RNA sequence: UUGGCACCUCGAUGUCGGCUCAUCGCAUCCUGGGGCUGUAGUCGGUCCCAAGGGUUGGGCUGUUCGCCCAUUAAAGCGGUACGCGAGCUGGGUUCAGAACGUCGUGAGACAGUUCGGUCCCUAUCCGUCGUGGGCGUAGGAAAUUUGAGAGGAGCUGUCCUU
RNA sequence: GGGAUAAGUGCUGAAAGCAUCUAAGCAUGAAGCCCCCCUCAAGAUGAGAUUUCCCAACUUCGGUUAUAAGAUCCCUCAAAG
């Protein structure tokens, strides 16, 4: 696993602490805390870290690659944080913030209303524009897949919730 | 999606997974998105 | 949630705000007083039990179910109440809001509160499949020898059998009925009558049980 | 000659074990069980007679599986009703009442006879830690 | 399904269709959830999940079918002795009468037709539906109950608004 | 309405520096499953719970006894049959 091999630089500001499996990791954005595969073995160093594989088995193997990203991402969250964008195409396709949970309207009847989370931030940018900022890669990613969920990019003209960068296949209609 | 006991790339992006112990293709082209079965 | 006892006395009509006419039925509630709490640290369950009618007191050489029985008086002197002819146990009310010994109005019971009533429906004695389970009768002409009769009751070889739950001539009606989302028409506090619309299971002079509705 | 000693209700001894099923598979702590029950582990076991000893097993819920059985062993339970089939999974069982699903493994492992039932109810699971037969004064029994 | 075989039944295992009562499978007719589309929308096509419930009345014919009329969200396909005659019918078929065509010298004959033509049984056991008595449930009783289990229910249209 | 799921749809993610819904982990998802609703139900021989009622003399000291609370016979009946 050359993902597994690569070293973690623990940035200067971020520490990291590992009790037993569980690792705690600290960053001025925050702090987060997970529980690591117990067959791997970290190594730590004031500047970096080293994940080890106990052996050459497929399923070491596996979680070596995971435990390394999974370390990586958490240390990276913390420093740096996460942050999905979401652009909102069509007209009359708007995005506003209630409090900190934000509203949405798709061409729908109902107005639909997506709750804020802990450690997530939603910001609305011209009322076509979301972006979800948070420590956690994965809880961003959630949040951000819920929103594009209201309404999927429609194919004929690309209405609809979607990442910022992402790519949607154009069909003709008629 | 397509279910049948041949599954295969019918593209060069065509990609041969397996998901839940089941062969797949996955594929940029909706139409080559299959599932053996 | 609020639960009373009383008994049907028959049906009636009443004209509505708009001149409907509402077809009603009505129960007296009077009588009623929460004999014992149930509570879950004793019975492993909170509820009230309510005693409705009251009966005359012991006697010595009592002959009838009229004169409470030792035991039952008993019980009834524990709430410091008269013995009564129907104990029921209300599980749906909140046990906090009741006192043992004290009255159940049917004023606890307001006008247009949604209610289910419980009874026990009337009896018909031993009844055929077509009035106890409403199957269609055979030809009456044209040679027919099968006129009232319930059928095939199973198929050959395969399964050489009839399978539990078979269709068949038995006793019919005397079931426990509860009828969801009745509607309390008028309570009167001085005749200690509440007015249900529509109609509720059981003979006159049977005992109803007057739930809130479960589904609101 | 007849020498053949055998076991009566006046010579029968009845102890009072105590298992603990943390981390034991349900089958191999079943059959173990199964054998005490049915007094195989004594020198003076008669067939038609029970001489084997009470048992208590402790931490049902925590009774372990193997492989996916969790999700993909199902009981099965008829009604005699038509189309009355119904089933719960292992692990939901487990989940559930933990108690019927080590008292169903081990009285299947036990004779289907009036002595067989007899000694399944020598039998007394609990799902966690503590029992209530302390007056029975068991002994702790580690499987082999 | 049409057959092949001739293994249980010839000191009898009643046979078509309908009626009554169902019950099960899912290769799903409708309704629910999806993928792909040569999916603009409204509609569709095709495939996957799904058996909870639902799945109409007539004309003709003994009919099963099938065609047709009018509906419906839909008018599913199969198993259960082509489910069910000690539950019903008895129109067809499969006795004795008679006739036509046809064949036969004839007596007669015909998966050709035509008309007429006896469906028995007081339920012993299991099974099923109801309804009591005994004993048990470590004293004898009266009331009120928990719920391990088990059964039931489970379907859909149209319209208005957005 | 709730919980868990199907076909699906994903998030994070390596084996496999990429990619990948899956392997670890984390979501979402059917008239279906388990409940929610209705009815029966402790012969549930594993026979459960609560409240109340009854509680003495004899005796060979083994136990018996009619009586208690209570319930029936029999009788007048119906909302029951
Ligand atoms: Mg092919
Ligand atoms: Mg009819
Ligand atoms: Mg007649
Ligand atoms: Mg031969
Ligand atoms: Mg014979
Ligand atoms: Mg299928
Ligand atoms: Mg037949
Ligand atoms: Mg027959
Ligand atoms: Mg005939
Ligand atoms: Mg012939
Ligand atoms: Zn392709």
């Amino acid at each position: 696993s050359r993902v597994g091999k690569k070293i973690i630089d623990i940035p200067s500001d971020v520490t990291v602490t590992f009790d037993g499996n569980h690792v705690t990791v600290k960053g001025p954005k925050g702090e987060l805390s997970r529980t690591l595969n117990e067959r791997m073995t970290f190594k730590q160093e004031e500047n970096t870290i080293e994940v080890v594989r106990p052996s050459d088995s497929k399923e070491d193997r596996t979680n070596h690659g995971t435990t390394r990203a999974l370390l990586n991402n958490m240390v990276q969250g913390v420093s740096q944080g996460y942050v999905k964008v979401l652009e909102l195409v069509g007209v009359g396709y708007r995005a506003q913030m209630q409090g900190k949970d934000l509203i949405l309207n798709v061409g729908y009847s109902h107005p639909v209303e997506i709750k804020a989370e802990e450690n997530i931030t939603f910001s609305v940018e011209k009322n076509t524009v979301v972006k979800v900022e948070g420590i956690s890669k994965e809880q961003v990613g959630a949040l951000a897949s819920n929103i594009r969920s209201v309404r999927p990019p429609e194919p004929y003209k690309g209405k609809g919730i979607r990442y910022q960068g992402e790519y949607v296949r154009r069909k003709e209609g008629k | 999606m397509k279910v049948r006991p041949s599954v295969k790339p019918i593209c060069e992006k065509c990609k041969v997974i397996k998901r839940k112990g089941k062969v797949m293709v996955i594929c940029e082209n909706p139409k080559h998105k299959q599932r053996q079965g | 949630t609020k639960g009373i006892l009383g008994r049907k006395i028959g049906m009636t009509q009443v004209f509505g705000e708009n001149g409907e006419l509402i077809p009603v039925t009505v129960v007296e509630a009077k009588e009623n007083v929460v004999l014992q709490k149930k509570t879950v640290e004793v019975d492993g369950y909170n509820a009230i039990q309510v005693g409705f009618e009251d009966k005359k007191a012991y006697k010595k050489d009592a002959k009838s179910n009229k004169y409470a029985n030792k035991p039952a008086e008993g019980h009834a002197k524990k709430a410091d109440a008269a013995p009564k002819r129907f104990i029921r146990e209300f599980r749906n009310v909140d046990v906090d809001a009741y006192e043992v010994g004290q009255e159940v109005s049917v004023d606890t019971f307001v006008a247009g509160d949604v209610i289910d009533v419980t009874g026990v429906s009337k009896g018909k004695g031993f009844q055929g499949a077509i009035k106890r389970h409403g199957q269609s009768r055979g030809p009456m002409s044209h040679g027919s020898h099968f006129h009232r009769a319930p059928g095939s009751v199973g198929m050959a070889s395969d399964a050489s059998r009839v399978f539990k739950g078979q269709k068949m001539p038995g006793r019919m009606g005397g079931n426990t009925v509860t009828v969801q989302n009745l509607e309390v028409v008028q309570v009167d506090t001085e005749n200690k009558v509440i007015l249900v619309k529509g109609n509720v299971p059981g003979p006159k002079k049977g005992l109803v049980e007057i739930r809130t509705s479960i589904k609101k | 000659m007849r020498q053949t000693f055998m076991a009566n209700e006046s010579n029968i001894e009845r102890k009072w074990y105590v298992i603990d099923a943390e981390g034991q598979t349900l089958g191999r702590l079943s059959s173990e069980v199964a054998s005490i029950l049915r007094g195989k582990n004594k020198v003076t076991y008669t067939p038609h007679v029970d001489t084997g000893d009470y048992v208590i097993v402790i931490n049902a819920s925590k009774i372990e599986f193997t492989g996916n059985k969790e999700t993909d062993k199902v009981y099965y339970r008829h009604s005699n009703h038509p189309g009355g089939i119904k089933s719960i999974t292992a692990g939901e069982l487990r989940r559930t009442n933990p108690e019927r699903l080590i008292e169903n493994s081990i009285k299947g492992m036990l004779p289907s006879t009036r002595l067989g039932e007899k000694q399944g109810k020598k039998l007394f699971v609990y799902g966690g830690a503590e029992h209530p037969h302390a007056a029975q004064q068991p002994e702790n029994y580690e499987l082999r």
